[PDB]
């Protein structure tokens, strides 16, 4: 039942009439705009354990700070003999390196750090990247393709996220510390490749964290170890929160359980900013992984190569690390008693939580849901599947009101602390737009080698009192 | 001013200054426009390019 | 042996240090002026070609070349299996990498992997140190021995010669070592921010001419991270087929639609424009959000300038946006160094963002973004690196603004004048001469970047290795990087090089090109439309005074 | 599946290849191919008759009938052309992800447009060497027979409006999507 089915001068009317919407919107600026003026600047000093700082365009300013808001955990890189190598380094080298990868970038120093990680951390080779934060998104999507499978955590960071996205697979998705509901779903997937009678088995992954970045869990590594040869998989862990803390020397996570990297884990991929106290990531794996990454990463091939200073430093560092390890049992033991600390309060078991590791450096506080429900009225299932559906829908405006208020009293608990008793505590800052995974605000305190046990003492009670007395 | 650089003299000045040359051109003609450097053990290839004897022979 | 060995520095008196890193000027005459184009349009560029037997000699070349490659590969691999363990299944595992993805790698470049990675020590001044290795079997492994020998430097990114170990922006970071660490403490949310970077961001915001800007610690992760922030899936990006992989990474990272338009065709970018407004959203024909312009300042392989007063009023016109990448343009280009903005006097407050990068002029690593008020402010709330990624050290910093202080005037009188004089006036001496000897040279008459064209595939690992044992280095680029016919040798000139430099490399290099046949030049190149071939005295005598006139260069 | 990127192999005697999706198609494919862009260029039209002239001068030399080294010229660039263009499958570089892996080279020819005068060219050549060599073995009707079968099922079926996106699954389970 076939059915009965333009003029060039009014094409003109259709480009007339096309209202294109502005680049970025500023309808929302002014309402969250109280983090830039809440950001601490120091002045005219390094980053320590006692600062000067101003804040909101130099209108407010205070001396003699005491910092619990610095990643930096072993402060080795402040010594003398540190000094001395950098000073050296740039009297014969200079700042910049001027060069890529593969033309006349390589200056005989680069060479020598990629033997020493290997033979500290027990692998057979090492990739050197400039930025920690382009490390995962430019190795995973080296070795996966159309038509692979990956298996990953429920709770990963943004930059996991942005190479699964870029990787181009299947991925799926199991409980967070769940060998159970891991094990049912790696089962399935062998089952139905085996019936397909696939010409060739296609490559497979397992993606988890060392410790997590926005909660402080471990993994539980000789569980995994097991299931992955069961099944025929290869494990992946990101090691940036857990290499120099974890461990009698701090070699990482498999020194903690007495076991061998060479076989346990096959990716690791970590940070040099962290703790050692220079910029730039590493990846660590064989032989072979190395060679394709010389030539099949882009942040590698298409970069400038890393400056001389930050890794002659580096180098020292990890022979200080080999001879004496008594930076790493300070920080054991004052991490253990903050969580103690924490942990054994009866005042504050109806306010908040704990929500991290012993062996952790950093503490994590989060509000309970009773709490946040009697005041904001909200539950943090129900601030997923908003944001959820905004994303899909592609709207220009993405603002949640019960969200925005419970940013702010967490600030004022920050802000009241620092004002009335001179201590700094962070929190964690975070991109509700970018996320895909459910997260809720927390709050943060760091520990260092450098501290007094009775100095933390007296800044844990501080902090207690004021989360009361803002509640 | 002096700087620690070595100055390589050139060939066919100050070199050679202080019957061949056809056969050292003829050679980097018939090897630079064909395909050897990129080849490996298949230097025996000049062995297929014995067509030169073949059409050597007339009537 | 098979180690890269730790050189020890060598003791020298402070003097020859200096010659080595930065050369002296012998006469004034040697430096130039740059002047600034106010309406003269860019002139469609022309391009010179080889007789045919070139590109057909090219074709029977790789023809054979991929014939045997592909009968060894699967004889190699039918007939036995022991060596070639890496390309097969092992105890039900799948190989990390396939064997037809890799073909090129393994099967062509690996017999010219010695031109590639070579080690270097010491400041990458006028003269470059390597280490010599010796290559076993066919580019398998190497074996290092205790020997450093100097070359010529011709293949790195220093225009303005910055990469001095002695010198005001030296003393600057061991000082700002003194006072801040190296130590970073977390990224710039949490308390990485301190005054220094407020110092930077506005000197570099009142050096480029906007308002506002921000700094950050990588130049990829300044394009990689960056589209996401204000592009969804209902958005058109139209960009060059010539752009970087940081750029073409961000984008599809952001998931807007795609469409590309040929190198330097107005007409078809301005149909594209049409088309696309008039058709709206694939399957539902929904007019689009927005569109967005994607192009580069300076392409380093052609060395070819964009023209920007077309863009400018077609995206007036149209009511578009425009995206300028600088990463080889800034601080070298123009009568001060502003960039191609000042180069075409067009007013910086067209440009929506502009982009940049440290490491090709200032000597240092790192990236800026330069916009108006709101904008900058929405995007530093809106941003991933700010909150999610470290923050940038201190002697890098120092390094930056002292460079950038110097070119500006403010300390250091009469030195940044000086190098843009210096680098103008080599780089338009190079090209003549390279023009008139009878070689081909791509560009504008004023680009740091001078690409000779060596068509034969066979002819790379010749002239490399040749002038590698006459004490120059050089950077070679084939295919799949360049197209299959043109594969070419990149020339980066610097500030720190003397006219006597230029005369050894002029001599060498034609000499040279006379054993392996490379001068075909077909008189387009020549202004009075014939064939140039010349001496190399009689070029050396006559160019220099003639290198300034404006008359002898056809684009 | 979060993201659901499989390949599929379904069986049949005639199948097609299924369209590709937005996100494959719109956005995966942006860039210069490098693998079909040399088509059209500089030199790439007269290097098939420079072949057929090398072949034929080749067998010449050996000293046979003209029968026999026409016939073996002719089924020699036809076997030679086929293995080049239509046989195999993929790309020798990663392109995006692997974009291109259910594709051959002719399919990839300027953006799988369907008339293009380079492929009118490549069409136009087998027939005129057809032409050209059956003068000289016209008397013998099984090597006439065997040439016009060598061309019309090599040289002339492939290169069709039809059979374009066709996959056959007698020799092997073909992927398609
Ligand atoms: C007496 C007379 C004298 C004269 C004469 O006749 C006889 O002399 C003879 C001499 C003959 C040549 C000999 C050899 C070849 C190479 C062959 O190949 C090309 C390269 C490959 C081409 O591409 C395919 O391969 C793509 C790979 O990605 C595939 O991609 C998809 O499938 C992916 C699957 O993963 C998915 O990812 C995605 O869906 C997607 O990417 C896709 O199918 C297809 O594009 C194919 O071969 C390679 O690939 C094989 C598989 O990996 C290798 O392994 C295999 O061979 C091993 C050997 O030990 C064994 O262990 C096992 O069998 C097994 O492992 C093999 O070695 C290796 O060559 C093509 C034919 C040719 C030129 C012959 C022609 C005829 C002659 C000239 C005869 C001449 C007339
Ligand atoms: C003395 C014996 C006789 C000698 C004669 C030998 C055979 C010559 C017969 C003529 C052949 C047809 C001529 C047409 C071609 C004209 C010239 C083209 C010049 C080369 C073009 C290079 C293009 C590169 C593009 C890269 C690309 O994309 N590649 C792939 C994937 O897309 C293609 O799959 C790939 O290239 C083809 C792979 C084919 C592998 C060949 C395997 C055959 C093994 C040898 C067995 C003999 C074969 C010949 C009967
Ligand atoms: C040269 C160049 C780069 C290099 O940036 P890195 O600082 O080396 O990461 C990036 N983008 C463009 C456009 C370039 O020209």
């Amino acid at each position: 039942q076939q059915k009965k089915s333009l003029s060039p001068q009014e094409i003109d009317a259709l480009i007339e009439d096309w209202e294109p919407e502005p680049l970025v919107d500023p309808s929302a600026t002014d309402e969250q705009s109280w983090r830039v003026a809440k950001t601490p600047v120091t002045m005219e000093m390094p980053i320590q354990n006692h600062i000067t700082i101003t804040r909101n365009n130099l209108q407010e300013k205070y001396t003699n700070v005491f910092n619990l808001a610095s990643n930096n955990f072993l402060q080795l890189s402040a010594t003398e003999p540190v000094k001395e190598v950098v000073k050296t380094t740039i009297k014969n080298y200079g700042v910049g390196a001027c060069g890529p990868a593969g033309f006349y970038g390589n200056q005989d120093v680069h060479y020598t750090l990629e033997y020493d990680l290997a033979q500290f951390f027990g692998t057979q080779g090492s990739v050197l990247y400039g930025q920690d934060f382009c490390a995962a998104p430019s190795v995973l999507p080296a070795f996966t393709k159309r038509g692979d499978v990956i298996v990953a955590d429920d709770q990963v960071s943004l930059p996991v996220q942005n190479a699964l996205q870029l990787s181009r697979s299947t991925v799926y998705y199991f409980n967070h510390n769940d060998m159970n509901s891991l094990e049912c779903l790696l089962n399935e997937l062998t089952e139905q490749e085996k019936l397909e009678k696939l010409p060739a088995i296609p490559r497979k992954f397992i993606v988890t964290e060392g410790i997590f970045h926005n909660s402080g869990d471990l993994a539980p590594l000789p569980e995994l170890t097991k299931l992955k040869n069961k099944y025929k998989f290869r494990l992946f862990v990101d090691e940036t929160f857990s290499i120099g803390v974890l461990g009698a020397t701090g070699r990482g996570l498999s020194e903690h359980f007495n076991m061998d990297r060479a076989t346990a884990i096959d990716i690791t991929v970590g940070s040099m900013a962290t703790a050692l106290g220079s910029t730039g990531g590493f990846v660590l794996g064989d032989s072979v992984m190395c060679l394709h990454q010389r030539i099949g990463s882009n942040a590698y091939c298409f970069s400038a190569c890393l400056p001389a200073y930050t890794v002659t430093s580096v180098s020292k560092v990890l022979k200080l690390m080999d001879s004496n390890n008594d930076a790493v049992q300070t920080l054991q033991k004052l991490s253990k008693s903050l969580h103690d600390s924490f942990a054994s309060d009866d005042s504050l078991r109806s306010y908040v939580i704990v929500t991290s590791s012993p062996v952790s450096a950093v503490l994590h506080l989060q509000l309970t849901p009773a709490y946040r429900s009697r005041k904001f009225g909200y539950t943090c299932e129900q601030l997923f599947e908003t944001m959820s559906a905004l994303q899909k829908k592609s709207q220009t405006n993405k603002f949640i009101e019960p969200y925005e208020e419970e940013e702010k009293f967490l600030q004022s608990i920050v802000d009241h602390a620092l004002i009335n008793y001179n201590v700094l505590i962070t929190r964690n800052t975070i991109v509700l737009k970018q996320e895909t995974l459910p997260i809720v605000p927390s709050l943060k305190i760091c520990c260092n080698a450098a501290m007094s046990p009775e100095e933390l003492k007296n800044a844990c009670e501080s902090v207690k009192q004021s989360i009361l007395a803002c509640c | 001013h002096k700087s620690s650089m070595v100055y390589i003299p050139t060939t066919k000045e100050a070199k050679r200054r202080n019957l061949n040359t056809i056969e050292e051109v003829v050679e980097k003609l018939y090897w630079t426009y064909y395909i050897h450097l990129p080849f490996y053990l298949m230097a025996s290839f000049d062995s297929f390019f014995l067509h030169v004897f073949f059409l050597t022979i007339f009537s | 042996y098979t180690r890269v060995p730790l050189c020890e520095p060598e003791e020298l008196p402070d003097d020859i240090q200096k010659e080595n890193e930065y050369g002296t000027l012998d006469s004034p005459g040697h430096l130039y002026q740059v002047k600034s184009r106010h309406g003269k349009p860019l002139p469609e560029p022309v391009v010179d070609t080889p007789p045919y037997y070139i590109s057909l000699l090219t074709y029977l070349n790789y023809l054979i070349l991929i014939i045997l490659g592909h009968v060894h590969d699967f004889l190699g691999m039918t007939f036995q299996k022991n060596k070639h363990l890496d390309l097969l299944e092992h105890d039900g595992l799948a190989p990390w990498f396939s064997n037809f993805e890799s073909f090129y790698v393994r099967r062509i470049k690996m017999r010219i992997d010695d031109c590639f990675s070579r080690p270097t020590t010491g400041v990458p001044g006028r003269f470059i140190r390597c280490i010599d290795r010796i290559s076993h079997n066919i580019n398998e492994y190497f074996t290092y021995s205790g020997a450093v020998y100097p070359c010529m430097n011709l293949s790195s990114y220093n225009y303005l010669g910055f990469a001095q170990s002695k010198g005001q922006c030296t003393d600057a970071a061991l000082e700002s070592v003194d006072k801040y660490s190296i130590q970073s403490g977390g990224p710039r949310a949490q308390i990485g921010t301190t005054d220094l970077h407020i110092k930077a961001e506005k000197l570099v915001a009142r050096f480029i001419g906007k308002e506002d800007a921000l700094v950050f610690s990588m130049g990829y992760g300044t394009n990689a991270n960056l589209f996401n922030a204000f592009l969804d899936k209902k958005c058109l990006v139209i960009s060059d087929e010539l752009n970087h992989t940081s750029i073409r990474t961000g984008v599809r990272l952001s998931g807007a639609a795609v469409r590309t338009f040929k190198h330097g065709d107005m007409v078809g970018l301005e149909k594209l424009i049409r088309e696309q407004i008039v058709l709206g959203q694939p399957k539902t024909n929904r007019p689009w959000k927005k569109i967005l312009i994607c192009a580069e300042g300076l392409f380093s392989m052609e060395g070819t300038l964009c023209n920007l007063p077309k863009l400018v009023e077609l995206k007036k016109k149209y009511k578009c946006y425009l995206f300028i990448d600088e990463a080889h343009s800034i601080g070298a280009m123009g009568p001060t160094g502003r960039g191609v903005c000042e180069i075409f006097g067009v007013d910086p407050k067209d440009v929506d963002i502009l982009m940049g990068t440290f490491t090709k002029s200032f000597g240092a690593a790192g990236g800026y973004i330069a916009a108006d008020q709101w904008i900058i402010d929405r995007l530093r709330l809106d941003l991933t690196t700010v909150s999610y990624s470290e923050s940038m050290p201190a002697p890098v910093l120092a390094q930056t603004i002292s460079s950038l202080q110097t070119i500006s005037g403010e300390i250091c009188p009469g030195q940044g004048t000086e190098r843009l004089q210096r680098i103008a006036f080599n780089s338009r001496y190079l090209r003549l001469a390279l023009q008139r000897l009878g070689f081909i040279v791509y560009g504008v008459a004023d680009s740091p970047v001078i690409p000779l064209l060596l068509y034969c595939p066979s002819k790379m690992p010749a002239f490399s290795r040749m002038m590698l044992q006459r004490r120059i280095a050089v950077v070679v680029v084939a295919y799949p990087a360049t197209p299959l016919i043109e594969s070419r040798v990149r020339f980066c000139m610097s500030a720190s090089l003397t006219k006597e430099d230029i005369d050894y490399l002029l001599r060498h290099v034609s000499e040279v090109g006379d054993k392996l046949n490379l001068k075909s030049n077909s008189g387009k190149s020549s202004y009075d439309g014939k064939r140039q071939r010349w001496d190399i005295e009689e070029v050396i005598r006559r160019t220099p005074e003639d290198c300034k006139d404006d008359k002898y260069f056809v684009n | 599946p979060v993201t659901d990127h499989r390949r599929r192999r379904a069986a049949a005697v005639i199948s097609h290849v299924e369209q590709e999706t937005f996100e494959d198609e719109n956005d995966q494919q942006m860039l210069p191919n490098m693998n079909a862009t040399w088509v059209d260029q500089r030199g790439a039209w007269l290097i098939h008759i420079v072949v057929i002239v090398l072949l034929r001068l080749f067998y010449s030399l050996f000293g046979s009938t003209p029968k026999w080294t026409w016939t073996l010229t002719n089924m020699t660039y036809i076997i030679g052309f086929y293995i080049m263009f239509h046989l195999v499958k993929g790309t020798p570089f990663d392109f995006n992800g692997g974009a291109y892996d259910n594709l051959t080279m002719w399919e990839q020819i300027n953006d799988e447009t369907l008339y293009t005068p380079t492929r009118k060219f490549l069409l136009i050549v087998p027939i005129v060497l057809f032409l050209i060599s059956n003068q000289y073995y016209r008397n013998d009707m099984t090597l006439f027979l065997s040439n016009l079968a060598v061309t019309v099922l090599i040289g002339v079926v492939p290169k069709l409006g039809i059979t374009h996106r066709l996959r056959i699954s007698i020799p092997g389970i073909t992927g398609r999507a």
